[PDB]
RNA sequence: AUAUUGGCGAGAGACCGAUAGCGAACAAGUACAGUGAUGGAAAGAUGAAAAGAACUUUGAAAAGAGAGUGAAAAAGUACGUGAAAUUGUUGAAAGGGAAGGGCAUUUGAUCAGAC
RNA sequence: CGUGGAGGUCAGUGACGAAGCCUAGACCGUAAGGUCGGGUCGAACGGCCUCUAGUGCAGAUCUUGGUGGUAGUAGCAAAUAUUCAAAUGAGAACUUUGAAGACUGAAGUGGGGAAAGGUUCCACGUCAACAGCAGUUGGACGUGGGUUAGUCGAUCCUAAGAGAUGGGGAAGCUCCGUUUCAAAGGCCUGAUUUUAUGCAGGCCACCAUCGAAAGGGAAUCCGGUUAAGAUUCCGGAACCUGG
RNA sequence: AAACUUUCAACAACGGAUCUCUUGGUUCUCGCAUCGAUGAAGAACGCAGCGAAAUGCGAUACGUAAUGUGAAUUGCAGAAUUCCGUGAAUCAUCGAAUCUUUGAACGCACAUUGCGCCCCUUGGUAUUCCAGGGGGCAUGCCUGUUUGAGCGUCAU
């Protein structure tokens, strides 16, 4: 018991420096986001406030 | 060099039918040499192996030990003779996995599948 | 352990339903045992005994039946033979080898021969 | 929703009983690359869509 | 307020589960699955769709009968048991 | 369930999903050997279905509780 | 394979101030999306000249 | 298991552990408890707490109202063993063990193995032969699988 | 006699070698995203054998220091080899509003050939 | 000059250490580069004569992965507010109880529900990660328990509407239409005694079906009870439908 | 003089290149022809002595039967008719079966675990009310059978 308790403690240990709370943790990044990279700003109507 | 249109000489489907090869393949595969007494007294060189022969270990760090066999671990490509482990201090005792193909079987396991199995090879009984 | 089905062939037909309900039976007491403890490793024999006998019993109704349609055109369709529906449907022998009058005589009257060239 | 249909309640049954750590016993067998559940589900991490 | 304040108005349903397919994607007020096709008897694919077609063609399930045709065909569609012994 | 046998005569058992309220009355008379006074059911949220079997005052659940074997 | 660096959806964004102006794989929520597609010097992309 | 030489059966003594202590649910259980408290530091049986008890005469009917005070008070200690409030003192039976079986057989993890899933824990946390490394579940696993035991 | 990027069974190569080769060498059309049609990853290597560090001691503990297993922990489930960017410690040096370079020699340190 | 593979040769090098990597050491070439020593490492690799190519990077607002300076910096300032003792614990601004001061102010920071979520409810154990300070605490982590109906809903009815059949279009996937240009279906009396139900001897105008948990609609109240359930369980007292 | 900045060397970090490997891919050649109303492909929900997947299977549920082999499976438990055997086993073979709810999906309907009718049987005093068990009831078309319709029409 004591076996397998130190296995999934060493198990968990690169999630834990990745910061998930959980093995249930599983958002993704996306690499860029078009609404922040894309587009040009004119005189007239923008996108953001 | 080969002649046979179904036999295939290409590494890889070669290592993966032995590392998928299932039970009763196995089997075959742990096969283990005779003694040069019992090879005189049957007829035959090699036997697959059994729970209950007593072999000698002819190669290893282990060179000239005797035993019972007391396992043939299939899953772990291995056997394992009685008597023959590693210790430890706090006093537990693992064995050693061992190769079928480096020992010698000295006395034989005798039954009616065994004794027809030799009759079938080719040797003698009495 | 558990039964055995050439031991189970020798018997009839209310050994066997006597035999199911003693093994239900047992199964039941069995779940009433596994609610206290995890690892009970006879649940494991009694079923398959139980799926032995039911094995036994189907086989008999089924011979019963072969043997009071033999013979006759209109078996039942699961009695009947499945190879595949176009292997079904296909023509059978004889209707495959019917033949025109015209061409069984062409045929009695000039076969292909054998012959050589050689000498 | 309190008031939900037997289908619904059907498939909140599956993912509950889904809802587990992985067995201990499980980590002692001969080459064993399961280390952990990659298939967990948590009500507020990530929804289940109907 | 076309953003942000106008997300939180969304609370119903276009789409629930369909039978055959079982995706959600069952159209409530069309009576339609956008997915699979149902209830049409013929199920929904295009070939300018090879990356669907790939995930629910055949072999992406049990095969629960197909499995077995090819040993049947091998061994000849033959019928009745085996005998005993060699003997 | 071990609280409902001393209160009011009431088994607690697991049956079948397909099974309804005349079955689950018919069973447990042809098991037990007793007479049924009522029957109530659920779904449960893991997915099986219990029934609570209320049995007649001429008739001890604790007698038959003791017989199955878990008291 | 002659579908090799071709099984993906992507666009390029267009002239602007932050990316260059390879294609971009479009959706969401996966890490793929937003990463540059379909060229020899994209990971995952074509080569050039494919053999035949 | 499948052994047909075995004995199955309960044990017919209880012993309360006074160390322990935890509210009930079930009211034939906290009248039980009063009077298991009431009756002392010594193994007791079932039989021993009920008020038929002992006999004054040979008539059936205080036999019969016995039967159904036992029939109460199973239900009781269903729920006292529950809790750890008591425990059961056990059934022995003397066995032979070979010592050629002892010495040929090894264990993987020698001084450290233990139960862990017993409840009395002086059982438990015992070592049987210590200064060969073998422990109480190594023991009874040696046991059965001995066919000369 | 001809066709065959699907299905089943075989044999091969001056092909690729884990950012390559199929999207997928691994529970991959998976996880995750979208109302939906659809979109779609990352992720291989302790050791011959887990023999995966018993025991002592400091610490609340994670751990440390001894000890031990091993051919080797300069192989410790962060595990073959472990480059660069970037960082810490020690030693040597230079520095009055950048640093680096070319030609030539002084000073200090360091070094091969050979008679 | 250099790189990945191929044919030939050196009966080439190699566990007395191959390839790779590091090196304020040595030599050769105008150069591309080649060679030797030392350290690290542990299983393969070269010279020459020829064959072949997915064969040489500083740039492409290049692609993927990694890492800096800025910098222990900007900042962690909406919603009036916290304090004392003890207990627990290795450790308490933040946990528990007690003692105080305040706030929401019944168009509440209270008590219930509908959409939606799905076990978050409750108990026991318990702190690596998460709760932008902390943490012995938690909607976190591990293991279990919990939802009981003749009368409450759904189920039934129809609304706006959707939609088969009979027909008619369309190369076809399918389109129109909802009573239509169709031989469109039931009750029972019969007579009652092969006797059970064939005709009955009169009917039959309507044409499937789906569509409301806020419309329409048969019938239940009080008291008690759990860690968590109740117009459903228990005790008492009613009512409705069908037979 | 230190500290600080920069350069050079040794060691240690950070990071995962290079080298060596490979039960995978890719291309070429050869052989074969076998899905479904006797219910397919696909879907949902279940099932292991102790499993969440992958891989199997259907309330006979990681399987039953038959045939071969001949002593294992293995993390633990457990295997005398597991053992000189009519016999292990996530073994191989496979001709007998089982095959929940569905799906072309077939009594009607389906955002419902909704509503019928017929036959046999058993239990409630019951051809009429209620309940359990078993077996059935789609459409188009072909051949035949039976019962009919029409002054369409022939002989009486
Ligand atoms: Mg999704
Ligand atoms: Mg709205
Ligand atoms: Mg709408
Ligand atoms: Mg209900
Ligand atoms: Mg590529
Ligand atoms: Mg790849
Ligand atoms: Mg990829
Ligand atoms: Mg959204
Ligand atoms: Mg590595
Ligand atoms: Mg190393
Ligand atoms: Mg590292
Ligand atoms: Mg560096
Ligand atoms: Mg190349
Ligand atoms: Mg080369
Ligand atoms: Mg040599
Ligand atoms: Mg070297
Ligand atoms: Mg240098
Ligand atoms: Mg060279
Ligand atoms: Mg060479
Ligand atoms: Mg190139
Ligand atoms: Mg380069
Ligand atoms: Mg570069
Ligand atoms: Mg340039
Ligand atoms: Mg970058
Ligand atoms: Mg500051
Ligand atoms: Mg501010
Ligand atoms: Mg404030
Ligand atoms: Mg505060
Ligand atoms: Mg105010
Ligand atoms: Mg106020
Ligand atoms: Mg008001
Ligand atoms: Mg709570
Ligand atoms: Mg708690
Ligand atoms: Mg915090
Ligand atoms: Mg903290
Ligand atoms: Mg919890
Ligand atoms: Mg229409
Ligand atoms: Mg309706
Ligand atoms: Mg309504
Ligand atoms: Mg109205
Ligand atoms: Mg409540
Ligand atoms: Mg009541
Ligand atoms: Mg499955
Ligand atoms: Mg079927
Ligand atoms: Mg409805
Ligand atoms: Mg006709």
């Amino acid at each position: 018991r004591s076996k397998a308790d130190r296995m999934a403690k060493m198990e968990r240990r690169e999630r834990n420096r990745h910061a998930k709370q959980g093995e249930s943790d599983r958002h993704n990044a996306v690499s860029l986001s078009k609404h922040l990279f894309s587009g040009k700003r004119g005189v007239g109507k923008t996108d953001f406030r | 060099a080969k002649q046979s249109l179904d036999v295939s000489s290409d590494r890889r489907k070669a290592r993966k039918a032995y590392f998928t090869a299932p039970s009763s393949q196995r089997r075959v595969l742990l096969s283990a040499p005779l003694s040069k007494e019992l090879r005189a007294q049957y007829g035959i060189k090699a036997l697959p192996i059994r729970r209950d022969d007593e072999v000698l270990v002819v190669r290893g760090s282990k060179k000239g030990q005797e035993g019972k066999i007391s396992s043939v671990y299939r899953l772990k490509f291995a056997v394992q003779v009685d008597k023959v482990t590693k210790e430890k201090v706090n006093g537990a005792s693992v064995p050693i996995n061992l190769h079928p193909s480096k020992l010698v079987i000295t006395k034989l396991h005798l039954d009616k599948d065994r004794k027809a199995l030799i009759q079938r090879k080719g040797g003698k009984l009495e | 352990a558990g039964v055995k089905a050439y031991e189970l062939r020798t018997k009839s037909k209310e050994q066997l339903a006597s035999q199911l309900v003693d093994l239900k039976k047992e199964l039941a007491e069995l779940k009433v045992q596994k609610l206290s403890r995890p690892s009970l490793p006879k649940i494991k024999t009694v079923r398959k005994s139980i799926a032995c006998v039911l094995t036994v019993i189907n086989e008999q109704q089924r011979e019963a039946v072969r043997q009071l349609y033999k013979g006759k055109k209109y078996q039942p369709k699961d009695l009947r033979a499945k190879k595949t529906r176009a292997l079904r449907r296909a023509l059978t022998k004889f209707e495959a080898s019917q033949v025109t009058e015209k061409q069984r005589k062409k045929q009695i009257a000039f076969p292909q021969r054998k012959y050589a060239i050689k000498a | 929703a309190a008031q939900k249909s037997f289908r619904i309640k059907q498939k909140m049954a599956k993912a509950k009983k889904q809802n587990r750590p992985l067995p201990q016993w499980i980590r002692l067998r001969t080459n064993n690359t399961i280390r952990y559940n990659a298939k967990r589900r948590n009500w507020r991490r990530t929804k289940m869509n109907i | 307020g076309k953003g942000t304040p106008s997300f939180g108005k969304r609370h119903n349903k276009s789409h629930t589960l369909c039978n055959r397919c079982g995706r959600r994607s069952f159209h409530v007020q069309k009576k339609t699955c956008s997915s699979c096709g149902y209830p049409a008897a013929k199920t929904r694919s295009y070939n300018w769709g090879a990356k669907a077609k790939r995930r629910h063609t055949t072999g992406t399930g049990r095969m629960r009968y197909l499995k077995h045709v090819s040993r049947r065909f091998k061994n000849g569609f033959q019928t009745g048991s085996a005998s005993k012994a060699s003997a | 369930a071990m609280k409902k046998v001393e209160d009011g005569n009431i088994l607690v058992f697991q049956v079948s999903m397909k099974a309804n309220k005349y079955q689950i009355k018919k069973a447990v008379k042809e098991l037990y050997e007793v007479d049924v006074l009522k029957v109530n059911t659920l779904v449960r949220p893991n997915g099986t279905k219990k029934a609570y079997v209320r049995l007649t005052a001429d008739y001890d659940a604790l007698d038959i509780a003791n017989r199955i074997g878990y008291i | 394979s002659e579908k090799a660096g071709h099984q993906t959806s992507a666009e390029s964004w267009g002239t602007g101030r932050a990316v260059a102006r390879i294609p971009r794989v479009g959706g969401g929520g996966t890490g793929r999306s937003g990463q540059g597609a379909f060229g020899n010097m994209c990971r995952g992309g074509r080569m050039f000249a494919p053999t035949k | 298991s499948h052994k047909a030489g075995e004995l199955i059966a309960r044990p017919g003594a209880y012993v309360r552990d006074f160390a322990q202590t935890h509210i009930l649910k079930l009211k034939t259980s906290r009248q039980l408890l009063t009077k298991i408290d009431k009756q002392g530091v010594y193994p007791f049986k079932l039989s021993h707490l009920s008020s038929n008890f002992p006999f004054v005469h040979e008539n059936e009917e205080e036999l019969q109202s016995l039967k159904k005070d036992l029939k109460s008070f199973r239900l009781g200690m269903s729920e006292i063993s529950n809790n750890y409030l008591c425990v059961e003192s056990p059934i022995q039976i003397a066995r032979w063990v070979p010592w050629d079986h002892i010495l040929k057989a090894t264990n993987p993890n020698g001084n450290l193995s233990y139960d862990a899933t017993s409840t009395l824990t002086l059982p438990g946390h015992e070592l049987p032969l210590p200064k060969l490394g073998v422990s109480a579940i190594k023991l009874k696993s040696l046991m059965n699988s001995t066919k000369e035991s």
